[PDB]
């Protein structure tokens, strides 16, 4: 619930970081 | 659709094998290998940065889905990209490992269906409009 | 005395390293290596037979020791043996790994203190009456 | 309730490791 909200958030940032890192 | 379900089962059997579990006790190769290494690095990056993925998730056989749907819907709320898909696969594997760690082995087949359903109905559109899984291999591996 | 804290700190350092954690981020040889291999063999059997030792325990900083004391008291309620001591180390080790997993790394030094205190007051007696730690390496030496 | 089962399973595998090693 409150942890899934934080977990969802953290999955975004790390996922978007992996994207931008691989993209370059 | 069939390759999507075959992709999910492979990644789940891989993550389950890392914790000493076997897939059959419960229920293109470049795409498997690339997604495997991406999921390993991501989960390792997540544990270092923040915490275990699903330990704080107080999951139960009744709370599994409607917490899974809350995470994936938020993960892809404002778009889809390759790194968010690696995040999507890693979250499912950690959920399947967590289900076995809590003696809820009836949930892994349910999670595999929930992932494969989201893979076809909501994730594959972005795949075909972005080079397909072939683009994912030339970028990871 | 200090050799028990030396053994407790060594085991927790080993179990924290198996998931990528470093001991300093939060805070003899034959007996250490013997407990490490026996503690490794114990966790593999427990995960194979039943489940994860701590992932099903809903641990909070307010119920940390409250759960630690009820497990070690039940484990040593009706006697003490070497395998039960191995179960004692593996449990506390798995407790620290869950503490860092659940973002409660302030509990690592606390669990380390609770274990070394119980080892001195309630297990060290039994250690000496059964030949000391030299018997543990005699039995678990290969 | 889950801690009482964890404590229990720790005993059995602890006594099994003890009896197995002693032979
Ligand atoms: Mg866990
Ligand atoms: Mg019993």
């Amino acid at each position: 619930s409150s942890a899934a909200q934080l977990l969802a958030l953290r999955l975004k940032l790390l996922g978007d970081e992996l994207h931008q890192r691989t993209m370059w | 659709s069939q390759s999507n379900r075959e992709l999910v089962v492979d990644f789940l059997s891989y993550k389950l094998s890392q914790k000493g579990y076997s897939w059959s006790q419960f229920s293109m190769a470049a795409v498997k290998q690339a997604l495997r290494e991406a999921g390993d690095e991501f989960e390792l990056r997540y544990r270092r940065a923040f915490s275990d993925l699903t330990s704080q998730l107080h999951i139960t056989p009744g709370t599994a889905y409607q917490s899974f749907e809350q995470v994936v819907n938020e993960l892809f709320r404002d778009g889809v990209n390759w790194g968010r898909i690696v995040a999507f696969f890693s979250f499912g594997g950690a959920l399947c490992v967590e289900s076995v760690d809590k003696e809820m082995q009836v949930l892994v087949s349910r999670i595999a269906a929930w992932m494969a359903t989201y893979l076809n109905d909501h994730l594959e559109p972005w795949i075909q409009e972005n080079g397909g899984w072939d683009t994912f291999v030339e970028l990871y591996g």
